[PDB]
């Protein structure tokens, strides 16, 4: 169902997650990129 | 669709801030922000 | 200063969030009309403060009271200054109320609900064509 | 089963209805089409 | 389409005419004047 980054921040029904500590957890915190910090603010909740 | 109409941002008569809303409203229709609004809430949205 | 400006709860428009019991302000609410009424107050420099129509109605004339309600009445009576809602522009309401360009455009639509035979297989060929293989 | 506005008109097993206090409404009561005038009386009795 | 506009009747700023005109136009567009219009000369008026 899913064929890119940008359909996972566009749905609701599948989560997402990364490691808690560790260079990815960093990437989507740091990032500026409309889609990344969507993402990011997705699952810092 | 029975007839073709729309939506509007709606001040009191006589008001000072009708030109500033209007002039508002064309410059977030020109820019583009108005349809990227609309995308954003309602296609891009869809879980169906 | 601070500028109050009506609106009314409706899917995308307004929006509660999820967590908005523990929100205050502005932050309460989410949806096309807040994002709209955001860059509006960002453009023509002024600071909002959001209010949901108490009634929730978008606003209509008695046609004895001749009294209006919803948005239309809360700008009408000085209660409100800027109604950032799907509020259509009409006649009626043109004659009491300053109406900007449209934002977005629409219609009236009729919502219903959603909703092969044992012969199937003599669908891929018309009617004519079997009628003219008998003859 | 409904296709149009004229055929929800002339049926009537199914209702039909609106907002109480918004632009459909007014917009059937003061229209002068016969199929729309047809409709508002349907909905008003 | 790349983007959504809409033609307007255009009057000098300050003019008489102005709200008269709007007027005018929001009262063709709630009787079906507009719709009328276009139907006969766009649709009904198909050569093709």
């Amino acid at each position: 169902p899913i064929e890119s980054a940008e359909d996972l921040a566009k749905q609701t029904e599948i989560a997402y997650g990364t490691l808690d500590s560790g260079s990815t957890k960093e990437f989507f915190r740091r990032s500026k990129i409309a889609v990344y910090e969507k993402m990011w603010s997705y699952m810092k909740s | 669709n029975l007839d073709s109409k729309g939506y509007g941002v709606a001040t009191p008569k006589g008001s000072a801030l009708g030109t500033p809303v209007n002039l508002a409203v064309l410059k977030l229709s020109e820019q583009g922000i108005l349809d990227k609004l609309k995308n954003k809430w309602w296609y891009d949205k869809g879980e169906c | 200063r601070t500028i109050v400006v009506t609106t009314i709860l409706e899917s995308p428009y307004v929006m509660y969030k999820k967590n908005h019991e523990q929100l205050e302000g502005n932050e309460r609410y989410e949806g096309y009309c807040v994002d709209l009424a955001y860059e509006i107050a960002k453009h023509v420099r002024i600071k909002y403060k959001l209010s949901i129509v108490g009634d929730g109605k978008y606003g209509a004339r008695d046609p004895e009271t001749k009294i209006w309600n919803g948005m239309v009445g809360e700008l009408v009576y000085g209660r409100a200054d800027i109604a950032v809602a799907p509020l259509t522009i009409t006649l009626v309401r043109e004659e009491v109320i300053d109406f900007s360009k449209p934002f977005m455009s629409l219609g009236i639509s009729i919502m219903i609900k959603k909703p092969p035979g044992v012969f199937s297989f003599l669908d891929p060929l018309a009617y004519e064509i079997w009628m003219c293989i008998v003859f």
